Order: structure tokens, then C-alpha cells, then sequence
RNA sequence: GCCAGGAGGUUGGCUUAGAAGCAGCCAUCCUUUAAAGAGUGCGUAAUAGCUCACUGGUCGAGUGGCGCCGCGCCGAAAAUGA
């Protein structure tokens, strides 16, 4: 038999399967896997997709419960600059300017995440990322 | 293995019996097959001793098998490793 | 050394997920073994000596005697899953008898969802009686299994009624060859009754067959007997056209054939090529000598060059074939690995000329063409682009100009090999209205070919293959190992049953026969395919060595 | 490795406290055991 | 009905010590957690939790 | 040496079947911090993992690293007895 066993996970919503780490990290768990999918699927429907980080937990009798959290600002600025696949080699390359304040909505919308509580703090990891995948910023 | 009286006696990864017996200074003490004792009084004649029985029978073998100090394996592959 | 008991119950739920459930317990592991205590009437079974001419059925020295009743309990416990008598018979208060518990048992024991372990050292005449009670006691007669499918001869299948009192309906199986009555055919009937000196009618080849005698085969002589009735299994003597895997009816019955259909497939493809020419018609002998009683592996002569392929599903299969083989027929066979196809291509656009022309009065054929000859993706296909301004060549010498080209593309101008995904073209030519012939330009074609390849920078196609190999895990990632170590690379994987599968491209050359080299780096767990996708240039060192003489 | 004139510091734990006096290379992973002969 | 359903513990592994009934609890809320209250305390069982 | 803190965005972008400090090409961070890297090796099928780096805890007196010289030493096997 199982008992309790909290493992989290690291899922798109677009790969709905059994397989690693969906089946093995949580085979222990009888974890409905795709009654994760399916209520997460729906529930970061901002946009339909989206890939999101979850945490699913056990408990013997087949009981599943998963905690989730946002997106990513590899994505956040990617699509905040329209860079398509996006920008072949940081300190090189551009593509499509982003503004102080672009860059400030993004910085804004993921709070909790990023690394800090302080909005005038995590834009500047925000200020710095945006460099090191191909693109520009414009400052005053 | 099995001390018997005064006489350390194992039949290991070899085909006959063993007979590891005292030398003057220390001292063996069996507690059971899997993981011998010994109280030997010579810290210098005693780790002679250690690493002449684990010299007796060299372990690792790629994977496991064998005796060990605190010895923790290196590991390597089993009925593969050979192109 | 190394007995167990507990180890068995627990890597057999750690690979399949099929419950045990025991019914008996050793008195001692490794040669501490003396007899044997069951679990099911609850009685001290012990032996003596090895040989087992003193059985006994002394009193229980203690030790285990306690340790029976919790097994005990955990038998009647799962007892209670089936016959649900025993269920509160065991949780109330009473007994389960020592008969409906056989039945419940068999009911799990037909299910196939419980394994009664019975085990022993028959080295030493032990575990043996009591395996066998067990058996009858508990070994699905033919009469519960789920009955046989055989189609009606209209395209429908069909259940077979076991009676041995219906239509005659026989399947048969193993195929001996017996120096004394010959064509062993071991058979087991079905339907009806089997009678002898009658006949029978193979469903399958169609053909109509004669009973020249009954048989079955004892453990020290032949059973000759007269009749082998609805599903008894034994053999048949005299029987030709028949083989292994089919249906026979009686000479009136209904007459369907019956399914057992199955698919397991030859896995290494090795060569073999044995000396001079004396030996290939012996061959044919042989793989012929072989089928009907080896329909498992498969001959099929190389399509493009000579080595008859002998592909079979394991490396010793094959050898105890490539040694009966030098042995029973003779044929000294040298086994060798097999060829490959390649392909002739360029690289650069080269367009170069293909002249012709002989004047000495009359007849002597003109014919002067240019082309482009550019080339396609290794993959795409072969072409031909008319690029004729105002009919120069007169279009009644485009036909053969083209054939010339791919005649000329059968061998190409290095080792001689069908050129392949080089779209061609052509443009610019000439005539005459007399000379210029169709075998003339045939010839252009052909030529201009020729320079355009000695020219144009061919380079050497090769096979790549989709090996997709079925394995648990661990030999899964030291297999991503070998396939990448095998040259080209892999593509993928999935979680398939206690397995992953592996997406592989892979050039046959860096393949050959990895089966037994799959069963190293799987260890035996692994399986696999291998297939096909197209040709690709080798990393150039391979045509620097290629270049054999 | 064994048995070549250059017993440098290979693979970082690879030492020299000289023993013999004849400098070998001592490591973990045996392939790496320089000598001097 | 609760052992070869949820509780993993196929039948006879949760109802071995069933002798004197070695099984005795239950979870609820409501619409969340509460839709097994309405089988765990209705459904021809009677393990009354709280709700 | 000993006990421990040894982060987050991130999966850097590229590229690749995937490449997470670990195959590498351009790289060329900022915030939480008393400290934690676009990173040193181990590991992997790529992760995960292991681990170092830096910082404190103990301890109590010295310590690494770089240029130089003299004797050494290895490199250094041939043939009737030294």
C-alpha cells in the first residue's frame, strides 16, 4: 500500500499523459493526473494554454490535490516585445523593442513569483532577463 | 563465517573453508556470518589485521560482494561494460 | 545457496503485478531441508532421504508450526474473495472444509488472478506428489477454459463445442520426424470424435488427408490406441501436406479453420553464403527441409545482390540452424553480415554536354544534348525538366534521351548504384533530319549523364532506419547510450506498460543485428523493431575508405 | 597514463607527495595513474 | 463497499481484523468534500462522522 | 578539518530529438543576502542528484601564492667479469 506522499510537478497544459513525471513520480499516489489537466486546463483559460508549475499530493485512498502558480517571464516578455520563436543569441541580435513601461506591467502582473515582494525590486530582474534572450529595451 | 573456540572459520566467495587465527597482541570476536568484530589491543597491529582479511577477500567486483570497513562501493556496470 | 521463498513473492509483483497466494512452507532453506509443511489440509508432509523412498508424515518439530497459521489465515483470507461461504465462514467463527476451499482455490486458480505456490528441489525426490494433487486438484480441465474460434466457410468466426459427440473439428501442432512411422504430426483435435482408418480434411492447405494410424507418445513407449476424442491432445502418423498451425475436419463435418493466428517475427538479419554452387541447391534443400517444421524465421534472398538472407528472432536459433545445417545437409556455410543498398548523388549544380555523331556516309546516328541536371533533397524523387526552345531535338527523341539517362543511372560512376533524388532537367540540344536516331540520342541522354555525375561531385546514400525499442527505465537510458553509439541519432520515447519506448534513427550499417546487443544493454527485458525512413550522406569518411578495390 | 615522464596534477586529486623517489600521480579513477620509468 | 472502492486495501487487506470491526472514520464539508458524506452516511452505511 | 546557511527568476537566449551551471556558440545577470555563481568537478539519456565556490559557527597561531639560486632527482635499456 501508499500513504501520504507530497510530490510536485512541472506541466504544460497541452501533454495530458501517464508519462515522466506525470506517471512515476506520482504512481505512488494513484494520482488522477488527468483530472489535473482538466481542472487546470479550464482554470488558466486567459488565454487557453499556458504552461504552469503544480504541486500534487497523496493520500492512501486515492486522493489527489494540486496547488499551482503562473507562467513564466520567458514568455512574459517574449510576448511582450513580439519576438516569435524568440531572438537568436542575447548580447547579438533584435527584434522587437520593449518600453519602461512594458517592461513595468510585466514586472507587475507576476508578484508573488519572480523572487521578491517589492515591485521596485523584482522589475529589476525583469530589467536585467530581457537582455539575455535577444532583445532591446527602451530607456529615458 | 563462524568462530569456532579460538578459530575464525568463513567460507566466503572461495571454495574451501577459511581458518583466520589470532596473533599475539589482539583479538577476534564474531557476532555473527555477516559482519565480524575485532577487539585488537595495537592500533598499529590492528589495522594489519583490518585490511589483511579484506586483502583475504577483496570486494567491490564492479557492483558489490566482498568485505568492507565502513567501505562503500564504486560502481560499474554488470553484464554490460563489454563492447 | 540462495533458497528463498519470500524473494520469489516479491520480484514476482515487482515485474508483472500478479498476486501469489501460496499454499506450502519449506522445513529449512539451503540443504537444511528436511521436509515440507503445507498450508492446505494442514498436515506435516515430510520426506528423508533425497531419493524419497521414505516419505513420512511425523509431528511438527514446533519452529514454523505457529508460523504456518498466519500464511494459514492469509490463504483462507483470500479465500474469502471467491467463495463468499468461506468469507464469514472465517470472519464469524467456524471452519473451511477441505473441499469448497479446493474450489474457491481453482475458482482463483481459473481466474488467473492467484498463484498457489508450490516449489521444491525435485533434484532430491521432494515437492513432487504434492505439486502433482495440486495440478489435479486445481488445473483447468478443458472444460471451463473459454472455447477455441474457428471462422465458417463463409467469413464469420465460429465457437468449437467441445463435445466429443459433434462435428469432427481438430487442431494439430509439433512436427517430428520419426525414422520408424516418419512425419510425427502432433495434433489435438477438438470437436467430434477421432477415429482410425478413416480420413480428414485439412481446412487450411485444403487437401484431404488419411489416418494411417492413431497416436499418442508415453513417457517409455508408443501409445498405439484407437481413438482420440473432442479436445484429447496427441499425434497423428501419416499425414503429408500437413504442417504446424492448422485445422483439420472430419471428411463431412462442417469443415471452418480455426484461428490461432499468431505474429512473433524474425528480429537479427544474418547472411549466409556457403562456398562454391554445389552447396546453394542444398540450401534449397535445407530452408526447405526447414518451414514445415520451423515456420518461425524467415529466407529472403537479398533483392538487389546475391546472399540469401536467413533472418531468425535469436543469434543461437540461428546457430543451432547454421550448425544442423553443416552437420545434417552438409552445406559449409560461412555466415557473413549482410550488404547494404547505397546511392549515387552530387552536391553542385553541374550541367555538362552528351555528343554523339559518326559520318562515314549514310547512317551514323546524330546526337548532341546539354542539360541541367540539378539535384533534390535526399528523400524528394527522380525528374526531368523539358527545356526545348523550338523543337530543336525534334520532341520524337525526348522519349528515349530520357531512359538513356535512367539506364545510365542503374550503375553510377562509382561503385555502380541507382542514383537517386537528382532532379535532373535538361535544355539545350540538336538534330538532324536524317541521322539523329532514337538509340542515338538514347545515347545523349546517357552520356551527358554519365559526365554529369563523374563531374558533379556524387556523394554515397545510405539507409536510415526507426529502431523503437520497448524497455524498463534503467536499460532504457544505457540504451539511449548504445543508440547513440551506434552512430546516427535516436529521436524519442514512452511510458508503454512497465516500459518506455525509444523513437530511434539509426543507419543499418552501425545496426547490424542488435537483438542479442539489445538483450545486453536491456539485459534480456528489452524488445524492439527497427524499420525504415531514407537514404543520407555518410559523414565523408566513409568514402575514403569505401574506395575498394 | 602509466609510465610516461609527465607526472603533472591531472585530474584534481591526482598528487605528488613523492614516494620512492620515483613521482607518481595518485587519483581515484585508476586510468589516470602517471608514473616515471 | 468503501474497501474495494477507495480504501486501496482491496477487501480482505482492510477487512481482516474485521473480527471486531477494525474500521471506524471519514472525511467531510460540502459540494468539495461533502458528495462522500452523502454515500459514506447514506448509502446503505453507517459511518456518522460529524456530517 | 569539524556543525550548518550553500536561493529565485531559469528550462539564459541560442542550438539540439532534449541540453536545465554541466555538448557547447554569444555569454557578459539583477533581486531576496551576514553569503549563494549564468558556475568547479562528480552524476544524467537531457533533468533530478552530488558538490565546490563564498558566509557564519568552533578553534587558537601563524599562512598560501608568486619570481630566484645551489646541490641534488626522474628522464637514463646492449651485448666475455666488476
Amino acid at each position: 500500500k501508499k500513504v501520504v506522499a507530497v510530490v510536485k510537478l512541472q506541466l504544460p497544459a497541452g501533454k495530458a499523459t501517464p508519462a515522466p513525471p506525470v506517471g512515476p513520480a506520482l504512481g505512488q499516489h494513484g494520482a488522477n493526473i488527468m483530472e489535473f489537466v482538466k481542472a487546470f486546463n479550464a482554470a488558466t483559460a486567459n488565454m487557453g494554454d499556458a504552461i504552469v508549475p503544480v504541486e500534487i499530493t497523496i493520500y492512501a485512498d486515492r486522493s489527489f490535490t494540486f496547488v499551482t502558480k503562473t507562467p513564466p517571464a520567458s514568455y512574459l516578455i517574449r510576448k511582450a516585445a513580439g519576438l516569435e520563436k524568440g531572438a537568436h543569441k542575447p548580447g547579438r541580435e533584435k527584434v522587437g523593442r520593449i518600453t519602461w513601461e512594458q517592461v513595468l506591467e510585466i514586472a507587475k502582473q507576476k508578484m508573488p513569483d519572480l523572487n521578491t515582494t517589492d515591485l521596485e525590486a523584482a522589475a529589476r530582474m525583469i530589467a536585467g532577463s530581457a537582455r539575455s534572450m535577444g532583445v532591446e529595451v527602451v530607456g529615458a | 563465517a563462524r568462530l569456532v573456540g579460538r578459530a575464525l572459520e568463513l567460507t566466503v566467495g572461495f571454495s574451501h573453508p577459511v581458518v583466520v587465527e589470532p596473533p599475539e597482541g589482539i583479538t577476534f570476536e564474531v557476532p555473527e556470518p555477516t559482519r565480524v568484530r575485532v577487539s585488537g589491543i595495537d592500533k598499529q597491529k590492528v589495522g594489519q589485521v583490518a585490511a589483511n582479511i579484506r586483502a583475504i577477500r577483496k570486494p567491490s567486483a564492479y557492483h558489490e560482494k566482498g568485505i568492507y570497513y565502513a567501505g562503500e562501493p564504486v560502481r560499474l556496470k554488470p553484464g554490460k561494460a563489454g563492447a | 545457496t540462495g533458497a528463498d521463498l519470500w524473494l520469489v513473492i516479491r520480484t514476482m509483483q515487482e515485474r508483472l503485478g500478479a498476486r501469489p497466494v501460496v499454499m506450502q512452507l519449506p522445513i529449512g532453506r539451503e540443504d537444511t531441508f528436511s521436509g515440507i509443511i503445507d498450508v492446505l489440509r494442514m498436515k506435516a508432509y515430510t520426506y528423508g532421504n533425497d531419493l524419497g523412498t521414505d516419505i513420512r508424515e511425523i509431528p511438527i518439530p514446533e519452529e514454523y508450526l505457529d508460523q504456518a497459521r498466519e500464511y494459514h489465515e492469509k490463504l483462507v483470507e483470500v479465500a474469502a474473495d471467491f467463495d463468499e461461504n468461506i468469507m464469514l465462514k472465517y470472519l464469524e467463527g467456524e471452519e473451511p472444509t477441505e473441499e469448497e476451499l479446493v474450489a474457491a482455490i481453482r475458482k482463483g486458480t481459473i481466474d488467473l488472478k492467484i498463484t498457489p505456490v508450490f516449489l521444491g528441489s525435485a533434484l532430491k525426490n521432494k515437492g513432487v506428489q504434492l505439486l502433482l494433487d495440486a495440478v489435479v486438484d486445481y488445473l483447468p480441465s478443458p472444460l471451463d477454459i473459454p472455447p477455441i474460434k474457428g471462422t465458417t466457410p463463409e467469413g464469420e468466426v465460429v465457437e468449437i463445442h467441445p463435445d466429443p459427440n459433434g462435428p469432427l473439428a481438430a487442431l494439430a501442432f509439433k512436427i517430428m520426424a520419426d525414422p520408424y512411422v516418419g512425419r510425427l504430426t502432433f495434433i489435438r483435435v477438438y470437436s467430434g470424435t477421432l477415429t482410425s482408418g478413416s480420413y480428414v480434411y485439412n481446412t487450411t492447405k485444403g487437401r484431404k488427408e488419411r489416418v494411417a494410424r492413431l497416436l499418442r507418445m508415453h513417457a517409455n513407449h508408443r501409445e498405439e490406441v484407437e481413438e482420440l476424442k473432442a479436445g484429447d491432445l496427441g499425434a497423428v502418423v501419416g499425414l503429408k501436406e500437413t504442417i504446424t498451425g492448422d485445422t483439420l475436419v472430419g471428411e463431412d463435418a462442417p469443415r471452418v479453420i480455426l484461428e490461432s493466428i499468431e505474429v512473433p517475427e524474425p528480429v537479427i538479419d544474418v547472411a549466409i553464403e556457403p562456398k562454391t554452387k554445389a552447396d546453394q541447391e542444398k540450401l534449397s534443400q535445407a530452408l526447405a527441409r526447414l518451414a514445415e517444421e520451423d515456420p518461425t524465421f524467415r529466407v529472403s534472398t537479398h533483392p538487389e545482390t546475391g546472399q540469401t538472407i536467413i533472418s531468425g528472432m535469436g543469434e543461437l536459433h540461428l546457430e543451432i540452424i547454421v550448425d544442423r545445417l553443416k552437420r545434417e545437409f552438409k552445406v559449409d556455410a560461412n555466415v557473413g553480415k549482410p550488404q547494404v543498398a547505397y546511392r549515387e548523388t552530387i552536391t553542385k549544380p553541374v550541367d555538362v554536354e552528351g555528343k554523339f555523331i559518326r559520318q562515314t556516309g549514310g547512317r551514323g546516328q546524330y546526337g548532341h544534348v546539354k542539360i541541367k541536371v540539378e539535384p533534390l533533397p535526399r528523400g524528394s524523387g527522380f525528374e526531368f525538366v523539358n527545356a526545348i526552345v523550338g523543337g530543336v531535338i525534334p520532341k520524337e527523341y525526348i522519349p528515349a534521351v530520357q531512359k538513356g539517362i535512367e539506364e545510365a543511372m542503374q550503375s553510377g560512376p562509382l561503385i555502380g548504384f541507382p542514383v537517386v533524388d537528382i532532379k535532373v532537367t535538361l535544355y539545350d540540344g540538336s538534330y538532324h533530319e536524317v541521322d539523329s536516331s532514337e538509340m542515338a540520342f538514347k545515347i545523349a541522354g546517357s552520356m551527358a549523364i554519365k559526365e554529369a555525375v563523374q563531374k558533379g561531385d556524387p556523394v554515397i546514400l545510405e539507409p536510415i532506419m526507426r529502431v523503437e525499442v520497448t524497455t524498463p527505465e534503467e536499460y532504457m537510458g544505457d540504451v539511449i547510450g548504445d543508440l547513440n553509439a551506434r552512430r546516427g541519432q535516436i529521436l524519442g520515447m514512452e511510458p508503454r506498460g512497465n516500459a518506455q519506448v525509444i523513437r530511434a534513427f539509426v543507419p543499418l550499417a552501425e545496426m547490424f543485428g542488435y537483438a542479442t546487443d539489445l538483450r545486453s544493454k536491456t539485459q534480456g527485458r528489452g524488445s524492439f523493431v527497427m524499420f525504415f525512413d531514407h537514404y543520407q550522406e555518410v559523414p565523408k569518411q566513409v568514402q575514403e575508405k569505401l574506395i575498394k578495390g | 597514463m602509466k609510465v610516461r615522464a609527465s607526472v603533472k596534477r591531472i585530474c584534481d586529486k591526482c598528487k605528488v607527495i613523492r614516494r620512492h623517489g620515483r613521482v607518481y600521480v595518485i587519483c581515484e579513477n585508476p586510468k589516470h595513474k602517471q608514473r616515471q620509468g | 463497499l468503501e474497501v474495494i472502492k477507495e480504501l486501496r486495501a482491496i477487501t480482505g487487506l482492510g477487512l481482516k481484523e474485521a473480527k471486531d470491526l477494525a474500521e471506524k472514520g471519514g472525511p467531510v464539508k460540502e459540494g468539495v468534500s461533502k458528495q462522500e458524506a452523502e454515500e459514506i452516511k447514506k448509502k446503505l452505511e453507517a459511518v456518522g462522522a460529524v456530517v
